[PDB]
């Protein structure tokens, strides 16, 4: 069983630790979801009529 | 050799343990049939659980086969 060959373990561990925790996490961080456009048709600070 | 012989015997034995996964998937998909026949509006969601259910049943089955090969080749 090749899986049991403990000679070549680090050459599997290292690049996985690199691509799962650094590269892929970054390629995610670049993917952002902006909040939806919410044109507010009610916003008017008009003081009381002067009076 | 007696070793090789016992490897074959233990392989067949450890293989027996797949009947559990067989019955497990049988039960899971039977229950999925019933649950869908009851509340079909949830079909999609139900199906999800089914797969997951299946995904663990085969899980245990896998272990059996594991020892099988892990005796047949690795030992």
């Amino acid at each position: 069983m090749p899986q049991l060959n403990t000679t070549v373990w680090p050459t599997m561990i290292t690049p996985m630790l690199l691509t799962l925790f650094l590269i892929t996490q970054l390629k995610m961080l670049n993917t952002n979801y902006h909040l939806p456009p919410s044109p507010k048709p009610m916003k008017m600070k008009n003081y009381n009529k002067p009076w | 050799d007696i070793d090789t012989a016992a490897k074959f015997i233990g392989a067949g034995a450890a293989t027996v343990g797949v009947a559990g996964s067989g019955a497990g998937i049988g039960t899971v998909f039977g229950s999925l049939i019933i649950g869908y026949a009851r509340n079909p509006s949830l079909k999609q969601q139900l199906f999800s659980y089914a797969i997951l259910g299946f995904a663990l049943s085969e899980a245990m089955g896998l272990f059996c086969l594991m020892v099988a090969f892990l005796i047949l080749f690795a030992m």
